[PDB]
């Protein structure tokens, strides 16, 4: 049972 | 030498279990929040001019608005269910002693923070005289609190430290 | 609100330092150690009841660096303001002569997240068994950090926690005995 992370939109 | 700092924060605020869930996405350059998603608003907001370009990208990114809007479910409510299985309701009973420094009630090793610490004297609780450090975070998932009672050293009388903490329906008491 | 989960990341230049952590009501759940590429639970027991894929964190930090460099250029290279710490030195438990204990040096309300923290015993630097947390987040986007020093309480020992930070002109030193 997994803690999920979110990603800050990458600016490349 | 100059420094440059970028902070990202994803916050989930919970009230009444998971009836009230608020997701926040914070983009923070040099300690200032430039752009935010707030699920109560349901749109991105440029808090500073520096965030407008970064808000345009977010708002123009393919399915991103819907993904932010669904995060109260896919991220917040998800992570809460994991944490409810051990973290949300963790309780550690406090450790209580009395010792001369003025009389000192040491309340150690307790979680969560909310606690009721009372000084009694021959059965009656006094209000004036009592000095508290307040809640001191230990950083290892425990708190402590020293509650002192400026007290006239007169033989005959018993001082009790009365500690009510959710961890027990019943209080933890230390006479002197 | 009753409870708060915070996922907090940073990358910093020119230091090239980044951290990734989760926070529950102001205590660390876990971080990802960037050297070891590993989820480190704040208490080991937590890892029985939850899992986290370390590689995701590392990817976020690579992306945070990139996002930093874009904001540096967009800000016309405006630097971060140095905000100096405040410090408290206190024992973990009620102290009793010759029963092992832990001295806590708590450092609060500082930016950026870089500290040089030195423990002294009777004027001399000590390191045996020292531990520290990650850079803990604050609502105001400054940082907190705990440093731990195992000690055997005595009558005659004096301890100093010494902190260096770019926000201070001279070191901030407090003591306990």
């Amino acid at each position: 049972n997994d803690i999920l992370s979110r990603l800050d939109p990458p600016e490349a | 030498p100059a420094h440059f700092l970028y902070q990202v924060k994803f916050e989930c605020q919970f009230s009444n279990g998971t009836e009230r869930v608020r997701y926040l996405h914070r983009s923070i350059y040099n300690g200032q929040e430039d752009v935010r998603f707030d699920s109560d608003v349901g749109e991105f907001r440029a808090l500073t001019e520096l965030g407008r370009p970064r808000a345009e990208y977010w708002n123009s990114q393919k399915d991103y608005l819907e993904d932010e809007r669904a995060s109260v479910d896919t991220y917040c409510r998800h992570n809460y269910g994991v944490l409810d299985g051990f973290l949300v309701h963790r309780q550690t009973a406090p450790t209580v002693t009395v010792f001369p420094a003025l009389l000192v009630c040491s309340v150690n090793g307790f979680y969560p923070g909310p606690i009721e610490v009372r000084w009694l004297r021959d059965g009656r609780e006094e209000q004036a005289g009592v000095v508290s450090t307040g809640l001191i975070r230990n950083g290892d998932w425990t708190f402590q609190m020293l509650v002192m009672l400026e007290t006239v050293p007169r033989s005959g009388e018993v001082y009790t430290c009365h500690v009510q903490h959710p961890s027990s329906s019943s209080p933890v008491t230390v006479e002197w | 609100e009753d409870h708060v989960i915070i996922q907090a990341e940073f990358f910093m230049e020119p230091d090239l330092t980044g951290e990734f952590m989760f926070d529950f009501d102001g205590d660390e759940i876990f971080h990802v150690d960037m050297q070891k590429k590993e989820t480190v639970w704040r208490l080991e027991e937590f890892g029985k009841f939850a899992s986290f894929e370390a590689q995701g964190a590392l990817a976020n930090i690579a992306v945070d660096k990139a996002n930093l460099e874009t904001m540096m250029k967009r800000s016309n290279y405006t630097p971060n303001t140095n905000v100096p710490p405040e410090m408290t030195v206190f024992p973990n438990k009620a102290v009793e002569l010759g029963e092992p204990n832990i001295l806590i040096c708590f450092i609060d309300k500082f930016s950026p997240p870089v500290l040089n923290v030195t423990w002294l015993q009777n004027g001399k630097p000590v390191t045996t068994g020292v531990s520290e947390t990650v850079f803990l987040p604050r609502e105001d986007h400054l940082f907190r950090k705990f440093y731990y020093l195992p000690f055997l309480p005595s009558n005659e020992d004096v301890y100093d926690c010494k902190v260096e930070h770019w926000g201070l002109e001279e070191p901030l030193i407090k003591h306990w005995e």
